[PDB]
């Protein structure tokens, strides 16, 4: 029941996973990058591709999935 | 097939066979670019990501839309 903000990184990839499976193969990234809730809402393409290494694709969707609770 | 169903191979026959004088296929391979991201990319990525022209980076919006 927990919301967004206060989202742990494993949420904040079940949410990602369970939303857009072809985007399950980044989980890891996630886990590396620590991407909690917080991490999360604060993202933007430019960071993906630049600090996680994210191709346009990848980053556009996550975007698209960031944007639905932010 | 929808667009949100086409794979990222869908993508790149629809950008190698988009009729015009060059060819944009390797730039789209390179992003990894499904159906889900066709149907997000706009201009302003095109353009300012990708680094391709306005008027090519529109015309293949408008195409997108188009088929949609």
């Amino acid at each position: 029941r927990s919301q967004p903000i206060d989202w742990t990184i494993e949420e904040v990839i079940q949410y990602i996973e369970s939303n857009d499976n072809s985007l399950a193969v980044h989980g890891d990234l996630f886990r590396k990058h620590e991407i909690d809730g917080k991490a999360l809402l604060r993202l933007n393409s430019e960071r993906m591709m630049k600090y996680m290494g994210l191709k346009l694709g990848p980053a556009l969707k996550i975007c698209n999935l960031v944007n639905k609770v932010n | 097939p929808p667009i949100s169903s086409w794979s990222v191979d869908d993508v790149s026959n629809f950008i190698r066979e988009l009729p015009g004088c060059q060819d944009y296929v390797d730039d789209f391979i390179q992003q990894e670019i499904d159906g889900q991201a066709l149907l997000l990319l706009k201009e302003k990525h095109l353009v300012n990501a990708m680094g391709m022209k306005l008027g090519p980076a529109r015309k293949i919006v408008a195409k997108v839309e188009s088929i949609k």
